[PDB]
């Protein structure tokens, strides 16, 4: 999720 | 190669636009000093190292095309070489940051390797080039845990060594050790997944609060 977001 | 020189400077364009920011800079020399302020300000750049990483992969070529999850797959399995990368050439570009590093509760079985690893990539003297194509090349890796598709990521990578090479060439003729020794560097940056793994795992290190990025990246 945090991940996702940043990419 | 015209079709290279292209891909180059894509890579350099999103490589440079990468940078620590000069308040963390700072820090180094601001920060009262003790083994938990110390700590602190490793963990805000290893954090920021992290979040540099990911703008830079997000602009990779052919990245985007990836699936998304053998995109999070390379995110989080390329990590620790790619941080690791970075605050070797952050620290070789610093004597206080050392002390601090010496000096913040870490075991000399982590410490001692790292210095030994920054010492090796410094006496290489490698250019911004040579940094960002390593760099991508690390990111862009086939072989970690999870990949469903690894040919599509073989793909990408395999032009980024070949323009590392010909550079290599290009720029150190009738020298084909110059490009070995980066390899060889990248032999070495390959030992701290393990180093990572049991740190992770230690008393010290485990016992503090990580930032939400760092806890997600390395899957604590
Ligand atoms: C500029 O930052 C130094 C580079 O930092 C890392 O990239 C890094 C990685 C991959 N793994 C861990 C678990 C930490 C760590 O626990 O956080 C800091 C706050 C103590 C840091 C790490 C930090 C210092 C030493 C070592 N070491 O193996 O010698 C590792």
């Amino acid at each position: 999720a945090l991940l996702r977001y940043l990419l | 190669t015209p079709d290279q020189q292209t891909l180059l400077h894509f890579i350099m364009d999103s490589y440079n636009k990468q940078r620590m920011p000069q308040e963390i800079t700072n820090k180094i020399l601001k920060e009262e000093f003790s083994a938990e302020e110390n700590f602190l300000i490793l963990t805000e750049m290893a954090t920021n190292h992290v979040q540099v990483l990911v703008e830079f992969t997000k602009k990779l070529p052919g990245f985007q095309t990836l699936d998304h999850e053998d995109q999070i797959a390379l995110l989080k399995g390329s990590a620790v070489e790619a941080m690791f990368l970075r605050s070797a050439e952050i620290f070789n570009k610093s004597d206080l940051l050392e002390e601090r590093i010496r000096n913040s509760g870490i075991s000399d079985e982590y410490i001692t390797p790292m210095f030994s690893f920054y010492k090796s990539i410094g006496e290489l003297k490698m250019t911004q080039e040579e940094y960002a194509l390593l760099t991508a090349i690390v990111i862009l890796s086939p072989d970690r845990q999870y990949i469903k598709d690894r040919e599509a990521v073989e793909k990408l990578q395999e032009p980024l060594l070949d323009v590392l090479q010909k550079l290599c060439k290009i720029h150190q003729p009738e020298n084909p050790q110059h490009f070995a020794c980066l390899l060889g560097r990248l032999t070495e940056l390959r030992t701290f997944n393990h180093h990572h793994a049991e740190m992770l795992m230690s008393w010290r290190v485990n016992d503090h609060k990580f930032t939400p990025l760092l806890c997600e990246i390395w899957d604590v």
